């Protein structure tokens, strides 16, 4: 679900407070070769690394039920992955670069998380918030790795809830109640059928289920 | 203290309207002691029951009073500007009626006006005293036909107390309200509002104008007439905790008094809500304050419930709909409580065999 | 969605009746606690052990809120009212609210009869870079979660 | 707000203690190519990185009121961002470079913070102090990633407050007071209207505001 | 601006009446603390539990001051005056000031009847680099924030 996070970032940057000019948002790596060809004020949103948010992981058999108010599937809670974006502003004049970076920071500040309504279909099917943290705390080594030159930058962290889908199937529902067989441990009295739940008890349980 | 204090319970102040020598006219004066009363108003220097009523109120135990003088030789509209008042009386109405200067129709009109005023403010209950020299049948007729009051904010007390008058050194007949109200205050200082102020002693009373038997009480009690009776080894005691209301749900004095006390305390504590935003924060604050106030009442045993949830419930969330009562700048809170009824009759059964 | 499906972000707030405090830097642990009471007895005729744990009274605590040092002295006035014994106005009802996104209150902890008892100024250093921090210890007789 | 700080730095450096000569303050990256073209003594103030001051962040619903002494908006406290500037002095003679660096230190030391009135309109609208730290407290890696060569430098840290204002609105003020309805929990006595605040109580509460 | 709006930087100072000290390196925590008394009771008629927390007394304390030690021996003379029993001159009123950016006093902790109780020399090391410091512990009967 990175092809939804990048689209959300592009829509937010284009549709944010930077409506004065039609700036271009690019995900290309800001290397020297890339920087030597651009001729328009642009915003680079290069993906840097992918890590799993081990602090927000949850383990447990989550029940999934149909319209009959009976559980039919067993799944696992989604695992959160942290995606880091290096955000930079490229413009001919350094003060223009500074004001572009300020505008980007101002348009990214108010969104602490992202409601599922804004998210696209694939990510919005989760119906879960998508945290988005700007800045919030090595950059020299990263910039050297891309081969570019150190510039002021924003570290945008997005927490994508990737799914774990083993999708275990539960057994058929128990409709005729439970039957209990009782007897002696050593087998001196033979085990009996022991009967089962009366229809009145089953009806009462099915009525109280609502 | 009205902008930062939370909701807290309320002293009981009695407002007395009548005639008295000297003092101001139609000006509610706060009196905290009998010495203050004689320093401001006059002592027993005339044929007025106001001095006797105040003396009985303070002797029986009274935190404060609001004395009002309208025609004292040698008015309820002025009491609408005071909030702490919880009961009212008109001791000198019967004093004027006895002379024949005022007919029974005017007395009934004055009592109806007093009851209507009590129903308006909504925080006080009136005390009614019948004309003197009346029997059980006579008082039943007077209460059912001539003065058929029907209100939840009124309590009637039939027999007149005979107290001591230092002016003449003899015993004089006065209405019991001035004493009875004091008894109420004693309850609020010794047993709380949740307990019916029935089994109490009229300290200032020496004798009664007519002893009431159980046969006459069997007819007086159901019509909402509270009696005062003398018991051997117990003295003069009030017998009856009923109001002058036909509603069975509001036929007990303690329930109405407790409801009025709770309403007044909540209204006093929620005085800071004026000009506050009508959002969820204000509703949460109101709910928290009301719950913190009511849990103390639940702990004291005034309300019935194993847990606070079953004894009281507060609903102030989403009740004030955005287009009704919110565009009008109002906030509505709903409170439900479970009081305890008193045990009026005690029945014993003796069996010879064992 | 489901109540368990919506997580909670550290977007919190406080509200003290009578004390004008807007924002807090941090809030300590507030817990709801109870007393467990073990008692061990042997079953009498046969001798098998049977230890039981059972409920005891609930407990009061001390929620502390830390706010950056400024000119305002709301906590100073609170503790000054406390030390003089005027507890008719010192005992206040407090609320700690924690909300998810969209700024909708999710959980509220109501402190009944909360009353501050300790104000600590952060250590002052000449070469210090961080702002001064004020620590306030607010003890409460009762804490009700809502 | 980055450009506002830049303008502040330029005005402070030009109008500080370095009034003997018309020195030039430049924000260009001090790379080898940039250093090989300059021919006049200059002061480089290159922006290095942007970080959020998480230690000065405050969370709460700040009330904003109009002239009627009634709150009409609910905002959030601003978040402080740490902007780092690498400050260097470039001159032909090394002793002249040392003298220029000493002059910059002398002109930047006495300003621990910044008064709101001396700030530009965008920065001065917050009416909050702006801390400024000179050489408060790795530089080899920064210079290597920047592309230049190691030189004595100043790590100028400026704390810019960015307002994270959500502009959440509040409800209309309560003018009729509060009404309380009382009754039985089980519904045995019907719920009453319960009346509301008396007009004199409302008037007294309104008058006590002043 | 608003009193809460303006923050406080670690720019401070001290003023001791009779002791010529002008600057310090650090100041320990200054606590305004009140004793808390907890009492648990049960309602006689209903048996519900009520725990009440009420006030104690103002607590005396002590804050350590650590300055760059030098030839000056003002604190040495202070502790010498306190050591010989001349407490008429040993007890001095102290003030701790924290100022704003404009060097304008904001908070002034007034310290009543303060006398030095302990002077500690920093550990001396042959290969030590930083300056050698001196620690002073001062006990004040009362600490009123103004």
């Amino acid at each position: 679900m990175i092809h939804e996070v990048d689209e959300v970032l592009k829509a937010l940057l284009k549709g944010g407070a930077l409506t004065d000019s039609g700036i271009d948002v690019a995900f290309e790596a800001p290397t020297r070769d890339w920087a030597a060809r651009r001729n328009a004020p642009v915003v680079n949103a290069y993906l840097y690394d992918i890590r799993e948010d081990v602090g927000r992981r949850h383990r447990g058999q989550v029940a999934v039920r149909d319209q009959d108010d009976i559980v039919v599937k067993r799944r696992q809670p989604p695992r959160w992955f942290r995606l880091s974006y290096l955000v930079t502003a490229w413009t001919k004049t350094p003060q223009d670069e500074h004001r572009l970076l300020s505008a980007v920071l101002a348009t990214l500040l108010p969104r602490e998380q992202l409601p599922p309504y804004e998210l696209p279909g694939a990510l919005g099917a989760m119906n879960l918030p998508v945290p988005m943290t700007v800045a919030g705390v090595s950059l020299a080594e990263i910039w050297s790795a891309l081969g570019g030159e150190l510039k002021p930058s924003l570290d945008l962290v997005v927490t994508a809830p990737f799914p774990a889908y083993p999708e275990y199937d539960a057994g058929p529902p128990v409709t005729e109640g439970a039957t209990v067989r009782i007897g002696g441990v050593e087998g001196d009295p033979p085990m009996s059928e022991g009967r089962s739940h009366r229809p009145h008890q089953v009806a009462a349980a099915r009525a109280a289920r609502k | 203290a009205s902008g930062s204090r939370p909701i807290e319970g309320v002293t009981s102040v009695a407002a007395f309207v009548g005639l008295a020598p000297t003092g101001p006219l139609n000006e509610p004066t706060l009196v905290t002691n009998w010495t203050q009363y004689v320093a401001a108003f006059g002592d027993f220097t005339g044929g007025y029951y106001l001095a006797h009523s105040v003396y009985g109120f303070f002797n029986n135990g009274g935190s404060a009073a609001y004395v009002v003088r309208v025609g004292g030789s040698a008015g309820f509209g002025g009491l609408e500007a005071i909030d702490e008042i919880s009961m009212v009386a008109v001791p000198d109405l019967m004093a004027a009626y006895q002379r024949g200067a005022i007919d029974l129709e005017a007395v009934k009109a004055v009592q109806l006006g007093l009851i209507a005023h009590c129903e308006l403010m909504g925080d006080r209950v009136a005390i009614i005293d019948p004309p003197p020299n009346q029997n059980a049948r006579q008082i039943r007729v007077w209460r059912q036909e001539t003065a058929g009051y029907d209100s939840k904010y009124a309590a009637l007390y039939y027999p007149w107390i005979k107290s001591f008058d230092p002016a003449t050194g003899q015993s004089r007949l006065v209405p019991p309200s001035g004493h009875v109200a004091g008894i109420w205050a004693r309850n609020d200082s010794e047993r709380g509002v949740h307990k019916a102020p029935a089994n109490e002693v009229v300290r200032g009373a020496v004798d009664l104008e007519l002893q009431i038997t159980r046969g006459e009480q069997d007819l007086l009690n159901p019509i909402g007439v509270n009696c005062i009776r003398s018991f051997p080894g117990r003295g003069i005691r009030v017998w009856g905790a009923r109001t002058l209301s036909s509603d069975p749900a509001w036929r007990y004095l303690n329930i109405r008094r407790y409801f009025n006390y709770l309403e007044e305390s909540i209204l006093i504590g929620t005085q800071w809500v004026v000009f506050e935003p009508n959002d969820h924060n204000l509703w949460a604050r109101i709910r928290r304050n009301v719950s913190a106030f009511l849990v103390n009442e639940w702990r004291n045993g005034a309300l019935f419930g194993q847990s606070p949830d079953q004894a009281y419930y507060v609903k102030c969330d989403e009740e004030t709909n955005p287009p009704e009562s919110v565009d009008l700048g109002r906030v509505v809170c709903e409170i439900g409580i479970a009081p305890v009824k008193p045990a009026e009759f005690v029945i014993f059964r003796l069996a010879q065999f064992s | 969605p489901k109540p368990e499906d919506v997580l909670v972000a550290p977007n919190f707030g406080i509200q003290i009746d009578g004390v004008m405090v807007e924002y807090l830097n941090s809030v300590s642990n507030l817990q709801i606690e109870q007393d467990v009471i073990r008692y061990q007895q042997n079953q009498g005729t046969t001798g098998r052990n049977n230890v039981t744990l059972m409920p005891g009274v609930a407990k009061d605590g001390s929620v502390q809120v830390e706010r950056g040092m400024s000119q305002s002295s709301v906590f100073t006035q609170w503790i000054n009212d406390s030390m003089a014994g005027r507890m008719a106005t010192a005992r206040k009802n407090a609320t700690i609210i924690v909300m998810d996104y969209e700024d909708n209150p999710v959980k509220r902890w109501n402190l009944r009869n909360a009353w501050c008892s300790k104000v600590v100024a952060g250590t002052l250093k000449a070469g210090d870079t961080n702002a001064l921090t004020e620590t306030i210890t607010i003890v409460f007789e009762e804490l009700v979660v809502e």
